[PDB]
């Protein structure tokens, strides 16, 4: 999470760039006191 | 519709909360406010 979220230069959108994920746990709630959204939304599958 | 009914056991909960997270206070959301703060039911009816 610290590296896609927390990036120091993101991309431009017409380069954008695809990263590959793999053998990880996915415990996000480290981004509760790290990161505010002001977007969030999920399709194919409810949040809870 | 709401001019044309009577409502039986209303209650008014309150309170203050930064700006992005405004979007957790509906059912079915995730994220600390809504997991360790305040959380709706499923069959809610009522305004917010
Ligand atoms: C949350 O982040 C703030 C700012 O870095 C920090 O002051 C605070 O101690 C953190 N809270 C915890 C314990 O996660
Ligand atoms: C993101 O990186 C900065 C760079 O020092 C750091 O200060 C900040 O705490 C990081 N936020 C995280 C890891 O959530």
């Amino acid at each position: 999470f610290g590296e896609v979220f927390n990036a120091t230069r993101f991309a431009s959108v017409y380069a954008w760039n695809r990263k590959r994920i793999s053998n990880c746990v996915a415990d996000y709630s480290v981004l509760y006191n790290s990161t505010s959204f002001s977007t969030f939304k999920c399709y194919g599958v409810s949040p809870t | 519709k709401l001019n044309d009914l009577c409502f039986t056991n209303v209650y008014a909960d309150s309170f203050v909360i930064r700006g992005d997270e405004v979007r957790q206070i509906a059912p079915g959301q995730t994220g600390k406010i809504a997991d360790y703060n305040y959380k709706l039911p499923d069959d809610f009816t009522g305004c917010v």
